[PDB]
């Protein structure tokens, strides 16, 4: 999240992120596998 | 300062014996902070 990547993934202009940029983006940082990418899927707000 | 012009030059690593280096960075901090941004910053293209 610190990172800038992230950022760059980032668009909305009042913060947030859509779930599908938050898979991508975590995706593209290559540190996650799928199951943990998914974890963090469920473990996060996930405002409608 | 100084060094920052040579980044993005086609002949960054010449009087050195490895003309790999360009791609070494590439590989190793180009999924974190970006790897389009290290293809700008190191003048690379990731087609050719």
């Amino acid at each position: 999240v610190g990172s800038e990547a992230f950022q760059d993934y980032v668009t909305d202009p009042r913060g947030l992120i859509s779930k599908k940029d938050f898979q991508k983006a975590m995706d593209s940082q290559k540190q996650f596998t799928g199951p943990e990418i998914q974890f963090l899927l469920s473990c996060s707000e996930a405002d409608e | 300062q100084w060094d920052r012009l040579v980044l993005n030059t086609p002949s960054f690593p010449s009087n050195y014996w490895d003309k790999f280096v360009k791609r070494k960075v590439l590989d190793k901090h180009g999924d974190i902070f970006g790897r389009e941004r290290i293809a700008e910053l190191l003048g690379m293209d990731l087609a050719s």
